């Protein structure tokens, strides 16, 4: 189609720091993908971003209630939606399955994860490999889970024995799979 | 959804402490707001406090409300109440969750009365300035203990009690009217329906 | 402020009415609210920027309007008995549960079968008692409006041609003289108080005012009595020495 | 150590809005604007919160009568299309007849508009697919997922239509 | 419990 189009984006973003003990408000307004009008909790008034939102920010700011009611978004809205959600999303723990095998280089699928957190290490015999860690970095599946591949380039002679260790906040020890 | 609160009218004398009772049912409220309006005689509704999260209270000229998820309830209170205090207190819920739509209780209306220092009862006959042959009965100076009964005829009229305050001289008294087409009719027995002080002044017409 | 309007009205049954508000808040969400003889406040409707969020199952008989953020209208085509209520407009900072609304003055609405049945007030001014001046050297004088219909009333006290408020009490609510009747006339009485001195002051000079809110000159008057229009009626008397 | 963005959006003249809650990059859920509901990312979700989908309809229509307004301040620009870039991948280790999914990865684009198909063999395959809505960014651009399970002599690509595309995009995952 | 949506304002006109 030849026709253009016309994008408007609003963003209310809570920024979260040690849990709810500091927390940060952002409400954010969008032409295409330029942000022209902000408020920000560390401010405490709207602001235009660009000269495009100045008419909002003096408009907003002189409404009635209006400084009263975005400075205490941090406790009626970030601080209470982070606490609706808490059950099955800050403390959403899914144990991650741990898979090694080549195809010499050995890669060490880890799926199924979450949170993000994580971390993988190979042991030639109990010595952890740091030549060789070939990460294909961390990836979002989208359904609330992760996985990364966890390449090692290593010569297997004999009866040598890798192990791929994988630390995550779900499980309270190390695991470990072996080839 | 609904909203109780104390039904009625309540009466108390100045400096007394106040509770107005106020429970909330939320059985569908995902994120209920507690409020209090107050409607003071010839104004409108305004805000009189209000609390958002479930733990913390408001107060407001004196008054105090305390958001109590536990017991669902919001019930107000004042250690001292003025005479400037009466008017009809209304007790509000909302849901944060949703668009705002406030669930009103039935409103509590409140009449501080003041401390008549020196009373004075009497009933007076006063005659009309056009026609003589009509008059109203006039009860005024008395304490505020006194408790004026409304007419059980339809024939005789008799008003509830109202307080003036006549701001030069710093005098306050309290005064009902009650009048009638009956012939029968006086203002030795206009008041009989109520119990008023033995020393009312009744002079002779 | 909200502004609304009008502050009364009186139609017959069937009838068109129009109420109007105006905000000048900044506000994007206004607000209908009803308040029925039993004085239970219920949300009618809500608009958030010109567009209706909120219908608690009003009638279809019930039309709000709103082509500006900081108006709502409400109109009424055909209204019934039931209507009779105080129509409260409201405002909010956003349709947020957690903001503050705003209530103007309100809309009192009388729907009455029969326009018949309107009448304005009689008035009069008692003088004060011999006895009360020579007993507590003060003076009181007692304003009676009676047989009113509907209690569309504002009473209010005149000395010397300036109103006045200090040593007034009115009644906050009329009584009705049939009280049987469910569509009874209403009476009304106040109490001015002024010191002996100047009530025995001849230049001196009192009236009680008492503003009817009745019907108005389009509405037509078939009975042979002056159309109960709005207007005021009041009653007055002069000081005397003796 | 965590952020929760309320995402919204309206396209002009397509008159399209979207509405949506994130957590750390995954969708908390969305509101479907067609049929006035809340959808949530994962089922279970749905029976420990509950979010009234009236809210965002109402945020949708301020948002299509502010971007007029913005429209019109600037002189009707239009905005700059923005061509994405898919990264297919599975889910999981291939292995035949064992089942699994693959994952059409769209990143990095802008207007939020797409006409994403599955080919298999040179034919377009529509069963058992699924889509999610465009998930915000922090240059505000979109990503977006599509999921297709399949079993492991048979060619699979990932169509892609954009129209800050000379050509349609293919990417292509055969085992 | 039930999530709450931050109302979208309105531009100045
Ligand atoms: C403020 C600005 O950019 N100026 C131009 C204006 O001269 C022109 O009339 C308009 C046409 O749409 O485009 C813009
Ligand atoms: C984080 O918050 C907790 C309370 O939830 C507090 O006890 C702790 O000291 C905080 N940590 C830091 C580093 O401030
Ligand atoms: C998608 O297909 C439609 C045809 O129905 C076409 O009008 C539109 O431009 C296409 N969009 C893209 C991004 O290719």
């Amino acid at each position: 189609d030849t026709r253009p189009r016309f994008l408007e984006q609003v963003k209310h973003e809570c920024h979260f720091f040690n849990g709810t003990e500091r927390v940060r408000f952002l409400d954010r307004y969008f032409y295409h993908q330029e942000e022209y009008v902000r408020f920000d909790s560390d401010v405490g008034e709207y602001r235009a971003v660009t000269e495009l939102g100045r008419p909002d920010a003096e408009y907003w700011n002189s409404q009635k209630d209006l400084l009263e009611q975005k400075r205490a978004a941090v406790d009626t809205y970030c601080r209470h939606n982070y606490g609706v959600g808490e059950s099955f999303t800050v403390q959403r723990r899914v144990y991650p399955e741990v898979t090694v095998y080549p195809a010499n280089l050995l890669v060490c699928s880890v799926n199924g994860f979450y949170p993000g957190s994580i971390e993988v290490r190979w042991f030639r015999n109990g010595q952890e490999e740091k030549t060789g860690v070939v990460s294909t970095g961390l990836i979002q599946n989208g359904d609330w889970t992760f996985q990364t591949l966890v390449m090692l380039e290593t010569v297997p002679r004999s009866g040598e024995v890798y192990t791929c260790q994988v630390e995550h906040p779900s499980l309270t020890s190390p695991l470990t799979v072996e080839w | 959804d609904s909203v109780t609160q104390t039904e009625g009218q309540v009466t108390v004398s100045e400096s007394k402490s106040l509770i107005i009772n106020c429970t909330y049912s939320a059985t569908s409220i995902a994120y209920p707001n507690l409020f209090w309006y107050v409607r003071y005689p010839g104004e409108g509704l305004q805000l009189l406090l209000k609390v958002i999260t479930a733990g913390q209270k408001g107060s407001s000229r004196g008054f105090e409300a305390t958001y109590n998820k536990e017991t669902t309830s919001f019930h107000l209170q004042k250690a001292s109440v003025q005479e400037s205090d009466s008017a009809v207190y209304y007790c509000a819920l909302s849901d944060s969750g949703s668009f705002n739509k406030l669930t009103f209780g039935a409103g509590t209306r409140l009449a501080v009365c003041p401390y008549i220092q020196n009373p004075d009862p009497a009933v007076y006959q006063l005659r009309d300035s056009k026609s003589s042959d009509k008059s109203v009965c006039l009860f005024t100076d008395f304490d505020s203990q006194t408790n004026v009964s409304q007419s059980k005829d339809s024939d005789v009229y008799i008003t509830d009690k109202c307080v003036l305050d006549m701001r030069s001289m710093d005098f306050k008294s309290n005064s009902a009217v009650a009048w009638s087409n009956k012939s029968d009719f006086a203002c030795a027995n206009a008041f009989n329906n109520s119990i008023i002080p033995e020393d009312t002044f009744f002079p002779s017409p | 402020a909200v502004f609304q309007t009008p502050n009364y009205h009186v139609t017959q049954v069937g009838n068109e009415v129009s109420f109007n508000c105006k905000q000048t808040l900044g506000h994007d969400t206004m607000y209908w609210y009803k308040q029925d003889s039993k004085k239970l406040l219920k949300i009618m409707f809500s608009y958030n920027n010109k567009q209706l969020i909120v219908n608690e199952t009003v009638p279809r008989r019930f039309s709000p309007q709103s082509s500006d953020k900081a108006h709502l209208n409400l109109r009424i085509k055909s209204v019934e008995p039931e209507d009779s209520a105080v129509y409260l407009c409201a405002s909010s900072l956003d349709w947020g549960g957690q903001n503050t609304l705003y209530f103007g003055a309100g809309t009192r609405l009388s729907v009455l079968e029969d326009l018949n049945k309107v009448f304005p007030p009689e008035v009069a001014v008692f003088e004060p008692s011999e006895a009360e001046i020579s007993h507590t050297q003060k003076a009181t004088l007692v304003c009676l409006a009676t047989g009113f219909f509907p209690d569309h009333v504002e009473l209010s006290w005149w000395v010397n041609g300036k109103e006045v408020h200090s040593g007034v009490c009115t009644d906050p609510q009329p009584l009705k003289e049939q009280p049987a009747l469910n569509d009874s006339r209403y009476a009304l009485s106040s109490r001015l108080r002024v010191s002996a001195t100047f009530w025995q002051n001849p230049r001196n000079h009192f009236r009680c005012q008492v503003q009817f809110y009745g019907l108005s000159e389009n509405d037509e008057w078939t009975q042979d009595r002056a159309k109960p229009v709005t207007q005021i009626v009041s009653a007055e008397a002069w000081g005397r020495a003796d | 150590e965590h952020v929760i963005i309320q995402a919204e959006f309206y396209l002009n003249p397509d008159q399209s809005g979207e509405f949506m809650f994130d957590f750390d990059g995954d969708e908390i859920f969305h509101v479907d604007m067609a049929k006035k509901e809340t959808v949530w990312r994962l089922e279970e979700f749905g029976r420990f919160a509950s979010f009234e989908a009236q809210g965002a309809l109402a945020n949708i229509a301020v948002d299509k009568a502010n971007l007029e307004i913005m429209t019109k301040r600037s002189n009707y620009t239009p905005i700059t299309n923005v061509p994405p870039e898919v990264t297919v991948l599975t889910n999981s280790p291939v292995e035949l007849r064992e089942p699994n999914v693959l994952i059409c990865f769209i990143d990095k684009f802008t207007p939020p508009v797409v006409n994403v198909t599955w080919l298999r063999n040179g034919k377009p395959v529509t069963t058992g697919v699924s889509e999610t809505v465009f998930l915000p960014r922090e240059d505000h651009l979109f990503r977006k997922f599509h999921y297709l399970p399949f079993l492991p002599e048979d060619v699979y690509d990932c169509r892609v239509e954009h129209w800050g595309l000379d050509e349609p995009l293919l990417k292509h995952w055969e085992f | 419990g039930g999530y709450r949506a931050r109302p979208a304002k309105a531009a100045a006109t």
